[PDB]
């Protein structure tokens, strides 16, 4: 197979790792395991240390305007790396063995080990005119040849690499989500009953997403327009919760359904970025250095979490809108559902030009 | 720039239920975006092996890749008597993706395309391409031009999840590229026509979500120009 | 002022 390799400014520092992904298999995430190639004939400090962290730059502006780095550090852990402790001891992991096999004493290998409870690597759609990093959740791996973690670190003595996490759909495929609601009203002797399903729980990006509605407008009113509206609940902790809302696929229907009569009908709708390209602030999945990506994925809350991660949820709900004769009469109706990657075979060879 | 995918075994034959190898050579580093096909007289040319390593779905086990450096091999323990055919080598890492020229060797989901003919020279036509079973929004739309007696080259792609036109330069601005996302076809509008647009053109399906080798394409149509009518 | 990411590969087993 094939590793990835990434070289510092100075020379000195060699990273291999091998996915620049990792498999949240819900219970556990992929461990960070990768080799660090150093020069001690270039090493002259001895001491070498390498980062993980998961962090989360501080929403676009700062002082009002965009611009500095203010990561704000969901979480930081770094390893000692040269010289390895004679303390810390756990066993070689065959990828790792094999790249030493492949260099040699020179190099040494680390494991960072990712804890649940943290957030998929999302970013938020930039604004046209975003030439900053491009402000989200992503984890980090660094290297740098450095006295102590104290020590100014240079950026000539440090090399750094992004790394992603991913989520994969759950093979069986969830219970189809329906929701029924039977709004009355005051000049309505018998109330307007809504019924709307999904044609199953489980979705893939790019793949259409198809609802039933069925009506029953007895009263004395119509129901005029209908509205479909699948909508990113997307939800920040960055110092509380905050479930800032876009609408990503929007369907129109003049489908009249007048006082005494049913109605039943299926719709598809289909998210993708073209259509919400001009968007400032939607939420996308893992983001690697200035590339195109898709749509956020459906990010899993585990159920026996506490939901106090202070990250980044991504959960996805689509609306049935029935306007009615005129009151706030008109009636939404709200059905969550899931749309994430399918199953996972390899690494995002991302289109771009030479 | 523009990458060139070399093609040694140009020319085999006599060759009955062996092992036989097929050699791709890179014109460039290319890592593993690279991927095979074969193609019997005029056919619909389908996948074989995708990124190097992965055997596609039901594609006999006969069939195997490997690349060392930017050289790539292809294996057949065993060839069994309808294998005979053209086999192409293609690299997909760099825009525009490129074809070489493939191997001869011999002994002695719905998609379709429409809209072809013949139509003189500095003319203008519509190319279509009916696809069914699938869907636009997860999957990216190409046409690719076989010149007969020439190697294969992307010429049109569509990303309808990212509303993206992709074209070559021998068609910048000069043949253009859309997808009736409705209808699920994709339709391409051929001006100023010359010589070279003589060609039968293919669209094929990509699984645009998670980009993999060309899996399921049309059965081609021919575009002819020529100075008489 | 940075590098550059490339790749290497490995032997099975």
């Amino acid at each position: 197979t094939r590793v990835f390799k990434k070289a510092s400014p100075n020379g000195k520092l060699t990273v291999y790792l091998g996915k620049r992904d990792f498999v949240d298999h819900i219970d556990l995430v992929d461990p960070v395991d990768g080799v660090v190639l150093v020069d001690p004939e270039y090493l002259k400090e001895r001491r070498v240390y390498v980062t993980l962290t998961c962090a989360f730059r501080y929403g676009r502006e700062d002082l009002d305007v965009l611009g500095l780095t203010f990561r704000k550090d969901l979480f930081v852990a770094n390893v000692q790396s040269f010289p390895p402790a004679p303390e810390d001891k756990k066993p070689l992991t065959r990828l790792q063995e094999r790249l030493i096999k492949k260099l040699g004493e020179h190099a040494y290998p680390f494991t960072f080990e990712i804890p649940p409870n943290l957030p998929c690597s999302v970013t938020l759609q930039p604004g046209p005119e975003d030439t900053g990093k491009a402000c989200g959740v992503d984890y980090e791996v660094k290297a740098f040849c450095a006295e102590n973690l104290e020590e100014k670190i240079h950026k000539r003595n440090s090399v750094r690499l992004v790394i992603r996490k991913v989520q994969y759909a759950p093979e069986r495929p969830g219970p189809q989500p329906t929701a029924e609601t039977t709004r009355q009203f005051l000049m309505s002797d018998k109330p307007l009953h809504l019924e709307a399903s999904l044609d199953k729980e489980i979705y893939y990006h790019g793949e259409p997403i198809s609802v039933n509605v069925h009506v029953t407008n007895n009263t004395n009113k119509t129901v005029k327009k209908i509205k479909i509206s699948v909508r990113q609940y997307a939800d920040i902790c960055l110092f509380n919760t905050a479930q800032y809302k876009c609408p990503v696929a929007m369907e129109e229907a003049d489908d009249t359904v007048a006082p005494s009569s049913t109605f039943c009908k299926v719709y598809t709708l289909t998210p993708f970025l073209a259509n919400n390209r001009e968007k400032r602030g939607l939420a996308l999945d893992g983001k690697l250095k200035h590339e195109d990506t898709n749509l956020a994925s459906s990010t899993l809350l585990r159920e026996g979490a506490n939901r106090e991660i202070l990250g980044i949820i991504v959960s996805y709900k689509v609306k049935v809108k029935l306007v009615v004769s005129r009151a706030s009469s008109d009636v939404a109706v709200e059905l969550p559902f899931t749309l994430m990657h399918p199953k996972p075979k390899e690494e995002p060879p991302h289109r771009e030009v030479p | 720039g523009d990458i060139q995918m070399t093609q040694s075994p140009s020319s085999l034959s006599a060759s009955v239920g062996d092992r036989v190898t097929i050699t791709c050579r890179a014109s460039q580093s290319v890592s593993s975006a690279v991927a095979w096909y074969q193609q019997k007289p005029g056919k619909a040319p389908k996948l074989l092996i995708y990124s190097a390593s992965s055997l596609y779905s039901g594609v006999p086990s006969r069939f195997s890749g490997s690349r060392s450096g930017t050289d790539f091999t292809l294996t057949i323990s065993s060839l069994q008597p309808e294998d005979f055919a053209t086999y192409y080598c293609q690299q997909y890492k760099y825009v525009p993706v490129t074809f070489g020229c493939g191997t001869k060797v011999e002994i002695k989901v719905q998609l379709v395309e429409s809209g072809g003919g013949l139509v003189q020279p500095g003319g203008s036509l519509r190319l279509s391409c009916a696809a069914s079973g699938f869907n636009v929004y997860s999957s990216s739309i190409h046409w690719v031009r076989q010149a007969p007696g020439k190697c294969l080259e992307w010429v049109a792609s569509i990303s309808s999840y990212y509303g993206y036109t992709y074209y070559a330069d021998s068609v910048k601005g000069r043949f253009t590229i859309s997808a009736d996302t409705s209808k699920n076809t994709a339709y391409l509008q051929m001006n100023s026509l010359r010589a070279e647009d003589t060609a039968v053109y293919y669209c094929a399906r990509s699984r645009q979500f998670w980009y993999s080798g060309l899996d399921y394409w049309g059965q081609g149509t021919l575009v002819t120009v020529s100075s008489a009518a | 002022e940075s590098c550059t990411t490339a790749s290497s590969s490995l032997a099975k087993d």
